[PDB]
């Protein structure tokens, strides 16, 4: 249910 | 590509503070600590999340920079670069 920066963030490819 | 890395001095702290512990710490544990880092200390525009605003806090400096994009992994890879310190050459 939660999203916010870890929305976006996660989109943040590691590698 | 992502490999281990090392949280020196002023940049343990910085994983620290968002909740981190250690001297040891992956491009992907470190990843997630920057943004719960920036979100912990609020420097970003609430209205658009994927734009941060570095202003002139720990991030700020390091980079050298006013604001940077989330969703754009550009600056902050050129300031990982001497910024996250990784093994294995």
């Amino acid at each position: 249910s939660q999203e916010t920066f870890s929305d976006l963030w996660k989109l943040l490819p590691e590698n | 590509q992502i490999n281990q890395v090392r949280p020196k001095l002023p940049l343990l702290k910085i994983l620290h503070a968002a909740g981190a512990q250690g001297e040891m710490f992956t491009v992907k544990e470190v990843m997630h600590y920057l943004g719960q880092y920036i979100m912990v200390k609020q420097l970003y525009d609430q209205q658009e999340q994927h734009m941060v605003y570095c202003g002139g806090d720990l991030l700020g400096e390091l980079l050298g920079r006013q604001s940077f994009s989330v969703k754009d992994p550009s600056p902050l890879y050129d300031m990982l670069r001497k910024n996250l310190v990784t093994l294995a050459t």
